[PDB]
């Protein structure tokens, strides 16, 4: 079972990079399932 | 010896004004709000600026809660503010 949830949404994550701080977009990337076979 | 000079002057004209530009609210269907979503995602985080600032305008609770970590829910969000999302980046690809 995964119970994987879609949402479109971007997490705009307020960082500090580079010689200009910049602020990306990202999204909940967690429970990673990455081909399966033997199930 | 005496003078009489009576004076009295009044006046008051201001009505220049026009600013009242209402949003659309139109339906937004899904397959737009994933197409505004990844038009936007393939911006750089600082044409990022108003995507944000809008979002944060809107929704106040996302800005005292999270002003880092601020999840646009595009599926999820006003069809007011798609629509300011919508403006932003069709002026930021379709030139002239």
């Amino acid at each position: 079972e995964f119970t994987g949830s879609p949402e479109i949404k971007l997490k705009i994550t307020k960082t500090i990079q580079n010689g200009r701080e910049l602020f990306e977009s990202s999204l909940c990337g967690d429970l990673l399932n990455e081909v399966q076979a033997s199930e | 010896h005496h003078h009489h000079h009576h004076s009295h002057m009044g006046k008051q004209a201001s009505a220049s004004y026009d600013s009242e530009e209402e949003e659309e609210g139109l339906p937004m269907s899904y397959d737009e709000k994933r197409q505004l979503s990844l038009d936007i995602n393939r911006l750089p985080g600082e044409k990022l600026g108003r995507v944000v600032h809008i979002i944060q305008s809107r929704e106040p609770s996302l800005r005292d809660s999270n002003p880092d970590e601020i999840e646009i829910d595009f599926e999820t969000l006003k069809p007011t503010t798609l629509r300011e999302l919508e403006r932003y980046v069709k002026s930021c690809l379709q030139k002239k």
